[PDB]
């Protein structure tokens, strides 16, 4: 429940994702933000990340983005990335 | 010293009652005739809104320098009048009838005379 | 000097000494401003949500009584003279 | 740094004069509460709840800065299309007025006549047109229309 | 997501403004803070009258 | 109040409850629960004993999410004011 | 006789249950349950003196049970008030005499 901050990006600080594939994660997450705004075309950016984890990482990648929302899920070893970028937390986890 | 005032504004023809308010919007004094303290509350919440509004208009919304209210009469239906002066960091509200009005309040009275000496009587009349 | 006259007084304050302070010159400079307290609790919504961002529901008057569901910390409670400005920040 | 880009001067001129407008005291920055003054001084939305819909929309907001500018940038482009109907004449003219406009002649009183049961069928419409006809030059145009129907 | 807490308080704004040290309810507070006003407030009084 | 759902479950095959099951423990878990994590959590629980295990769910007021799921097995629905969605996958 | 005999002194002491509704913005369905329960409610709680707290408190735990986790309404003489709402979850209704209601659902 203790909340830590990485490079600008607010996320669990005992990382449930690996440490290499996390940080690149959270990178591409802010350039898409960056480009696109959460508040309009919300869709399109979640759908841009998805596709992005398939190309670097294992496929069947599950991401999903709120400003409120609660969820338990299973998810392998090292595959589940948790973090809160200003007022909105995105949680993806490898299937 | 300060009792005999509220005396006097009574003893002056066709005043009903007179409020006193703060700067910060407690009322000092109140009439007995007109409900004290909680109609003094209410009374001195609407004063500083219109006083304070007023005071802010003449000098910007008129585009007049140094132009200051210095009383405000209004005039509404049946005897009610509400002239409202300010001296120093007080302000008061003063509510005073017609003619008409002071003589139909003057009714009133005897007429609660009248039923007062009735009750008397009947109670003389219960006693016997 | 009007500013030193209305001293405006918090009954009841749940927010930081710094904020509330900034939140006594909004509340005496909403006053001056707004012909009508219509108008006042408008402009303290408005200053309020561009200073932080978040909904924000105002209501000022000579008498009511307000039970409310706010974030915490984010309620100050101050009046001055007749007019309550009440200010909770709802998530 | 501009790159060759024409775009409109109508629009772009009115948002630096709401702009300065308010932003007139030339503090260099601006809040949350000045974009809504303009707003607030022509009336030009009901609420602060327009101005701030398509604001928020854009992206974000704060306390003040200066970027609130967007506001009034964005603001023009709120603006869209109006349109409305005023007035039952005009229609009745073009109605008559095939070519689209008052000008041409007796073809329309023709299109009257086909299925009309009015009195004085065709000398009665010869007369009307006449009447209608204030120039001499053997038709009705618009003003003469509206004098002659008011 | 953590969700921001909601506290529930309900409070009466019936009562006039009033100084904070001082109590509305109370009669005495009420009536000790009048009697300190008026000590000036003589003159002012029938002045206005 | 669910004026637009997404429905992608098998009709007549003798899966008809899936569709069923998820409308009326969602209800039934959300009222008692009171609570985004907790709603999740029974969800899956009781869809991953009727149907078997892969079973992943996430209830939130708000959010925006794309995944990736098995054919006829995703089933989008709003359980009055709250949003539930429950999917499997693998 | 009728409205001219009518004062407002008296029209205030001859009915204490008239109901009025100033502003609607909420289900008419969803109003009936709500109007029902505010009047019920502030006449239990009034008590020898109406209390503004004591009315509130009662309102704001029965509306939460009623309908949602977070519901304001607050009651005064007179206010004047900024409140942003969700579609649907605000009734605006003031008894009779000086008492004025507001109840929204954030």
């Amino acid at each position: 429940q203790q909340y830590k901050t990485f490079m600008g990006a607010r996320v669990l600080w005992p990382p449930e994702c690996a440490d290499d594939i996390l940080e690149g994660a959270i990178r591409e997450t802010q350039d898409a933000l960056k480009k696109f705004e959460i508040a309009r075309e919300g869709q399109k950016i979640a759908e841009h990340l998805k596709k992005y984890m398939d190309d670097h990482f294992d496929p069947y990648w599950h991401v999903f983005f709120g400003k409120n929302f609660g969820c338990q899920a299973v998810h392998n070893k090292n595959r589940f990335i948790y973090f809160y970028i200003e007022k909105t937390a995105f949680l993806m986890y490898q299937t | 010293n300060a009792d005999d005032q509220l005396k006097q504004l009574s003893a002056l023809e066709g005043a009903n009652g007179y409020v006193i308010f703060n700067e910060s919007g407690i009322p000092l004094k109140r009439h007995e005739k007109s409900i004290s303290h909680e109609k003094a509350v209410h009374i001195a919440a609407l004063v500083s809104d219109l006083w304070n509004v007023s005071k802010k208009v003449i000098q910007r919304d008129l585009k007049t320098p140094e132009n200051d209210i210095e009383v405000i009469r209004l005039r509404t239906k049946h005897s009610y009048e509400y002239i409202i002066t300010q001296s120093g960091d007080f302000t008061m509200l003063a509510i005073q009838l017609c003619g008409k009005a002071i003589e139909e309040a003057k009714k009133a009275a005897a007429a609660a005379a009248a039923a007062a000496v009735v009750q008397e009587e009947n109670k003389e009349k219960e006693k016997k | 000097s009007h500013l030193d006259k209305v001293q405006p007084v918090i009954k009841n304050s749940d927010m930081s000494v710094e904020m509330q302070k900034e939140v006594e010159e909004v509340a005496k400079k909403a006053i001056d401003y707004c012909n009508t307290d219509k108008e006042i609790a408008t402009f303290i919504k408005d200053d309020f949500r561009s200073r932080y961002h978040g909904t924000w529901h105002c209501i000022v008057g000579r008498n009511f009584g307000s039970f409310v569901t706010f974030e915490r910390s984010y309620y100050i409670y101050l009046y001055v003279g007749q007019l309550a400005i009440l200010l909770f920040k709802t998530g | 740094m501009a790159s060759e880009v024409m775009n409109l001067s109508e629009e772009d001129i009115q948002f630096c004069q709401k702009a300065f407008s308010d932003y007139d005291e030339d503090g260099l920055g601006a809040i949350k509460v000045s974009d809504l003054k303009l707003a607030l001084e022509n009336i030009g939305c009901s609420l602060s709840e327009n101005d701030l819909f398509k604001m928020i929309s854009e992206v974000d907001e704060k306390n003040t800065g200066l970027i609130k500018f967007s506001d009034f940038l964005n603001i023009y482009y709120k603006q869209k299309y109006a349109n409305l109907g005023d007035d039952d004449q005009d229609l009745v003219d073009a109605f008559v007025a095939m070519g689209g406009n008052a000008d041409t002649t007796g073809s329309v009183d023709a299109n009257r006549l086909i299925q009309i049961v009015k009195e004085e069928f065709e000398m009665t419409i010869d007369i009307v047109g006449l009447i209608r006809e204030i120039d001499k030059d053997g038709s009705g145009e618009i003003e003469y229309e509206e004098f002659k129907l008011l | 997501t953590e969700r921001v807490k909601t506290g529930d308080r309900g409070m009466s704004h019936k009562e006039g403004g009033w100084p904070g040290n001082v109590d509305p309810n109370e009669a005495q507070e009420t009536g000790r803070f009048k009697k300190r006003i008026e000590k000036s407030f003589p003159q002012a009084v029938k002045d206005l009258k | 109040h669910a004026n637009e759902q997404i429905i992608d479950m098998p009709e007549n095959s003798e899966m008809k409850s899936m569709k069923n099951d998820a409308f009326s423990q969602a209800k039934f878990a959300v009222e008692n629960y009171k609570f985004e994590n907790k709603i999740s959590s029974h969800i899956k629980k009781f869809f991953d004993e009727k149907y078997g295990p892969n079973w992943h769910c996430v209830v939130g007021k708000h959010f925006n999410a794309y995944v990736s799921y098995d054919s006829k097995n995703f089933i989008f629905f709003y359980e009055g004011q709250l949003a539930i969605l429950l999917y499997r996958k693998g | 006789k009728a409205v001219t005999d009518m004062d407002i002194n008296e029209l205030r002491k001859l009915m204490i249950g008239k109901a009025i509704i100033n502003s609607s913005d909420m289900q008419g369905d969803l109003l009936q349950e709500a109007q029902d329960v505010i009047q019920s409610g502030i006449e239990n709680n009034s008590a020898p003196v109406l209390n503004i707290e004591a009315a509130c408190k009662y309102i704001k735990e029965n509306l939460d049970k009623k309908f949602g986790p977070t519901w304001q309404c607050i009651i005064g003489e007179g206010y004047a008030y900024d409140v942003t709402v969700q579609n649907n979850t605000l009734l605006f209704m003031f008894y009779n005499g000086n008492l004025a209601v507001l109840i929204f659902k954030s």
